[PDB]
């Protein structure tokens, strides 16, 4: 629906706070942290995949934080 | 009791459209189909078409291609027939009854019969006269 | 004017060579010309009329059958005859069925049989041809500089409606005052008639070329019928059923009007009810412009206190129009129009109205002009600096050049070597480019034509791959030239 | 279609007679047939469904028979309240077609 | 009949759209795609023939797309 | 339109002749021969392409007869 | 000062008159006379019969 | 014996009442009240508009067109189940009987 | 001459729909827009809506959201207004003027000014009464 | 939406007087205004278009002026055939709104 | 963009691209919403009636 495409980096800014006033950013971060906290097994699976593919340390950290962020 | 009631007689202009009601009583209104049959006075009977109360599919005969519309109201247990493009041949008596029901939808003939066409439950009759 | 918002419009600069400018104009677009004097004219093409056609062919589309005779002789003595095979109006066919003592004859063979049917015709294709005379092009040439009622409205008498025919010549046209303009058309280098067939169905008509129209099925009949009904075909129409052994029978194939329309896809259509009203196609003028004042120089810079009564109104890469309303005691004067930059004046635009002029009194005169690709201050007042307007043409320089290159590619497309004639005053380079592209497009003429969208882009990618395989630096005149011309032609055709 | 011919078109008989009607179909309608009475300008009533069965509430003097295309309706004893227009009707294949009608007159 | 020879690359173009206005091209492409979708076995047979004859990859792709387009 | 997909190899045959009675086959062959006869330059172009790509003789003949048959 | 209205999106909606229809197993795909208005919303599906 | 009708294809058609409409250059995409029936055929396109046309802003504005769809004679395609069908076979013996 | 003619006065039932014609004469029928304006007797004027003869786009005001329909016949040069869901407030006099025409479509305002709203060409008036 | 107030609501004057009407708009309607007469129960007539211009066929005793939001209609010499209800009307922005009306009475 | 009481300033491509049924500006007597796959949803249980 209009649950997503949440008009973020479109441009059009100004000096003043726009709609949610730095609450949507913390909303996004807290809900993905909450979803990680509820489902630890997928986090462990993502960590194992990060250790298997890549194998240079920076690539591992990158794809691990990405597979934590791939949730809809 | 087992009963249907139609509307009163109406007179309309040529090229107009007329609406005839058919209200039910005495049973569960989605347990039978409703069928509309005409009769010119200098003629016998003639079938117009078919509506299902449960759901609301319709059909009609080839002599009424695109001239007839059938709706309903489930809350009042009533069936509306609307005849469009009225001419002088449409002056007739109109009839509506009840078919034994292929549960879901209309026009079936293989479940052992309809069982009347149309004089067990039918009503009292709607005379429609097309004149100027 | 009569030319705003009709985009794909053909700006023309330069008059040098004295006065002659070569213009190629067609029904779809129109042409706006410019010079250092001799104010800007607008060349819109309107209807073509081929006056006297001559009917060459009748195709039947729906037919019916009657009188249905048939006959069979005997097993291998006799091949059957029938007296109504005598007329070619009847359609006839021999076949072989079987015969025996059940059928009655004897000798138990596979004996021959005929069948026959009278052929009556429904509505037809009435295909006609026209010579490269008896045809006129009507050109409205209209000037700029004021006169409200509508920078559009091609209906209306401001631009003269001058005719031209190949039985005519230098095309002298007169306007209000200044506009003695001579136009020398070359209509014989236009659509190249004697290769055209106008094709009339029940209401519509189409313009299809001749060899296709002769080659088409759906029975032949020549133009001298009236009595005849002598259709020398009918293997393409009416079909004869033959079941397993016995009696054969006749079948009308039905109307092929839908199949006809599906055949003449990819062909331009035309209304033809009143004689002819022929449309889309191009022609080539040479334009001479001596004979032209600027609608008076003969005036003063005006007093001041103008007034806009219309918006900013940007049309189609730069052409922006402004309708001003003079207020004051003008006694009609000029309009001090300028397109300036900011402070420390660097005035850089162009005015395409050249010498705009107020009419008798209050009448909303309108002015079109082209700013540069960015900020601009369009100014019209003088003594109390009366009126500036800010305007920002978004644009680019590089994007403008690239869009002009795309226009030039579309001119290397649909309109042929006439688009090499579309410029002017070229002398050596333009003429040698026209001759080189003449012989080059002749080699890529018929000469690899007749192919559709899909097959053209596919033959393009296979020939660009075989050019990419890079043998002995033939890959250029192969791969890059052929791939460019095939792809930029294939994605643009079938419009 | 399915032309349904009803015969005869009109009859007159005395009270207590036995009368038979014949309906013929151009197609096989194997059991799908119905017989109706119609009092003129009144509310009419079913007599026979499936071409062989009485409706409950119909007196036993009515009957019907026939299988293939020819069907026979039968009143055993004609009674003065049975003056009506009688119809036979196909149910099969659904351009649903009536008979023409059969009027009665009491002698 | 006049079902075919559909007056395509004859020439005679102009600035304006001709008859079907870029609908015949998509007509052609959609009907050949539909016919491929209905008859997969001939597509598999054409793929096998492309793999057998030719055997340089470009030739394979060429004759495969041709044998998809050989249908009348 | 229904100019094409001309119900050919669908199956459903019988002992008796179906609709056009071996006239549609000769129709197809004669119209493609007529179109080759009208446009020789594309035939020459197809022959040159057949000689360039492929280069084993059987492949050449195959793709040449295909590019004669690729016309709609 | 002077805007011009370009678009209407509905946010809440309600439904009425709720017609439905099914033909038969593989003869017939169902039709309904009130599919003629685009004001009605319609969808085909397959169930069992 | 007993078929059941599954489909109608129209072969010839005619048009009437022929309505059409255009918005404005890039404000508005055009609407028309007789687009409401699916009996009408409708299509959006983009043409051009300017003051000559009268509106303003000189753009390539959208346009619709609409037409009522009436049908001539049709294809009446039917199906049959693998019942309600009979094969008639004549089996006939030899041995004499002229005629 | 420069002239429009409307239909006669009509009386309809509440909840019905009424159709008012507006026939033109004296000019080229696709050179002006047609506009419909109401007037209750205990009130001044009130604009209902707008149709274009050339082509046939319509619009209307917010007070008539979904209640009004406008068609035409180009052959007879006539404009039909059909008002649906009639109530007692709809009893009024109806008017159909013309506008100077942005050639193609709609109720433009920037091309100078319509020029009347609506008393130069307009007609003779259609009284519509909603009663039982 | 754009409102239009007409003032005053009703007037009485003698024959030959000069009478003025004032209409006020909540928005800028810079020249888009029209003035109409209406004889009661009759076919009415335009007087002024563009708030400053006479229609041909209207006598010269009528006039109008005003630019921004306030507009003045003026009859120079009141005549006995000029008893009518007079309306001013916006043309701008198109929820097209009339004035309320101004009735006249002859003294 | 005007809701019941408020308004917002959003750019054009996003606003055209947004779901929640389309309708153009010339409605009045329209209600011709050319969408509704984004709104109203149809339940279908295991086999029967939807
Ligand atoms: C297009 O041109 C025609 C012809 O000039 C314009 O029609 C004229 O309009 C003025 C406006 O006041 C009238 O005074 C003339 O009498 C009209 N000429 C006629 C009727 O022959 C037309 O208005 C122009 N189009 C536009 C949109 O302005
Ligand atoms: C096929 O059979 C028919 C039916 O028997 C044959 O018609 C009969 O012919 C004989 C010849 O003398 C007559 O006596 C009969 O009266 C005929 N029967 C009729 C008319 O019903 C017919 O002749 C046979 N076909 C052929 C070619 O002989
Ligand atoms: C063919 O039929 C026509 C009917 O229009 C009639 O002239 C006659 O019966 C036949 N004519 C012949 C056999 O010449
Ligand atoms: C929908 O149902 C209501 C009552 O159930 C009825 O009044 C209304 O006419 C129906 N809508 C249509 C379009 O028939
Ligand atoms: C179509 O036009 C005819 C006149 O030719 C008219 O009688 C009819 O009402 C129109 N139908 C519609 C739906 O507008």
């Amino acid at each position: 629906s209009v649950a997503l495409v949440p008009h973020v980096g479109m441009g059009l800014e100004t000096r003043t706070e726009t709609w949610m006033s730095s609450e949507g950013a913390w909303k996004h971060a807290q809900r993905i942290e909450t979803w990680i906290l509820r489902h630890p097994g997928f986090t462990i699976m993502a960590a194992i995949l990060a250790y298997t593919i890549g194998t240079t340390y920076f690539q591992r950290v990158l794809i691990f934080i990405l597979l934590t962020a791939v949730t809809p | 009791e087992v009963q249907l009631v139609q509307s009163g007689p109406d007179v309309e202009k040529p090229g107009a459209s007329v609406k005839v009601s058919c209200k039910a009583s005495g049973y569960t209104f989605t347990s039978n189909y409703i069928h509309w049959v005409r009769q010119a006075p200098g003629q016998g009977l003639e079938w117009m078409g078919v509506i299902n109360p449960r759901g609301g599919s319709t059909a009609s005969a080839q002599k009424f291609q695109g001239r007839i519309t059938m709706t309903r109201d489930t809350s009042t247990s009533t069936v509306y027939m609307e005849l469009s493009s009225l001419r002088s041949d449409d002056t007739a008596v109109y009839y509506c009854a009840r078919g034994g029901r292929a549960l879901f939808y209309d026009s079936y003939t293989t479940p052992r019969d309809g069982g009347s066409w149309w004089f067990d439950p039918w009503g009292q009759g709607s005379l429609v006269t097309v004149s100027s | 004017m009569r030319c705003i918002g009709i985009s794909n419009r053909d700006f023309v600069e330069g008059v040098s060579g004295g006065s002659w400018v070569d213009i190629v104009l067609e029904h779809g677009s129109c042409v706006t010309t410019m010079a250092k004097n001799k104010p800007t004219l607008d060349f819109e093409l309107i209807k073509t009329e081929a006056k006297h056609p001559a009917t060459l062919r009748k195709y039947c589309v729906e037919a019916k059958l009657t009188n249905t005779t048939t006959a069979s002789r005997c097993p291998t003595q006799g091949e059957p005859s029938l007296n109504e095979e005598q007329d070619k109006r009847f359609v006839c066919k021999h076949s072989m069925v079987d015969r025996g003592w059940g059928n009655g004859c004897g000798l138990f063979g596979k004996g021959g049989i005929v069948t026959c049917a009278m052929f009556t015709c429904k509505k037809n294709m009435e295909g006609k041809v026209v010579q490269p005379e008896n045809l006129e092009y009507t050109i409205v040439i209209t000037p700029h500089s004021g006169e409200e009622n509508a920078v559009g409205n091609d209906t209306g008498k401001h631009g003269k409606e001058i005719k031209v025919t190949p039985q005519s010549s230098i095309t002298e046209a007169e306007l209000t005052g200044y506009g003695t303009v001579t136009m020398e058309c070359s209509p014989r280098t236009g659509l190249d008639f004697n290769e055209m067939v106008l094709l009339q169905m029940e209401n519509k008509a189409w313009l299809v070329h001749r060899q296709w129209f002769l080659d088409l099925p759906l029975p032949w009949l020549p133009g001298a019928d009236t009595q005849g009904s002598n259709w020398i075909q009918k293997e393409t129409l009416v079909t004869f059923k033959n079941p397993h052994a016995k009696k054969q029978d006749v079948v009308v194939l039905g109307s092929q009007e839908g199949a006809m329309h599906t055949a003449l896809t990819g062909a331009t259509e035309i209304q033809m009810s009143s004689g002819n009203l022929l449309f889309t196609g191009h022609l080539k003028c040479r334009l001479r412009m001596d004979k032209l004042q600027l609608k008076g120089m003969s005036y003063s810079m005006c007093t001041g206190k103008f007034k806009v009564v219309k918006e900013i109104a940007e049309t189609q890469h730069g052409t922006i129009v402004i309708r001003v309303q003079y207020e004051g005691d003008g006694s009609p004067c000029k309009i001090p129009f300028e397109i300036m930059d900011l402070e420390k004046r660097h005035v850089l635009g162009r005015l395409i109205t050249v010498n705009p002029i107020v009419t008798e009194k209050d009448s909303p005169v309108n002015i079109e002009a082209e700013p540069p690709f960015g900020d601009s201050y369009i100014i019209i007042g003088v003594e109390p600096g009366q009126l500036k307007l800010s305007w920002f043409k978004k644009g680019s320089s590089i994007g403008q050049m690239f869009e002009t290159t795309m226009r030039g590619a579309k001119r290397m497309a649909i309109l042929g070597d006439t688009a090499w004639d579309f410029g002017s005053l070229g002398g050596v380079f333009t003429s040698i480019g026209k001759a080189l592209h003449q012989v080059f497009g002749a080699i890529y003429g018929a000469a690899f034509s007749g192919v559709s969208w899909t097959m053209k882009i596919l033959i393009g990618v296979v020939i660009t791959w075989i050019g990419m395989n890079s043998r002995s630096t033939s890959l250029s005149v192969s791969l890059v030239l052929v791939g460019v011309v095939t792809l930029y032609l294939g994605v643009m055709v079938q419009a | 279609d399915i032309q349904l011919t009803q015969s005869p078109s009109s009859l007159s008989a005395s009270v207590g007679d036995r009368v038979t009607f014949t309906c013929q179909a151009s197609q096989d309608i194997r059991k799908y047939l119905n017989w109706y009475q119609q009092k003129p300008g009144k509310a009419p009533k079913l007599l026979i469904y499936d071409a062989s069965n009485l409706k409950t509430g119909v007196p036993s003097r009515f009957s019907g028979s026939g299988s293939g295309t020819d069907f026979t309706f039968t009143i055993s004893s004609l009674q003065p309240e049975d003056v009506a227009t009688y119809y036979c009707q196909q149910f099969d294949d659904l351009p649903i077609t009536f008979g023409q009608g059969t009027r009665l007159q009491i002698k």
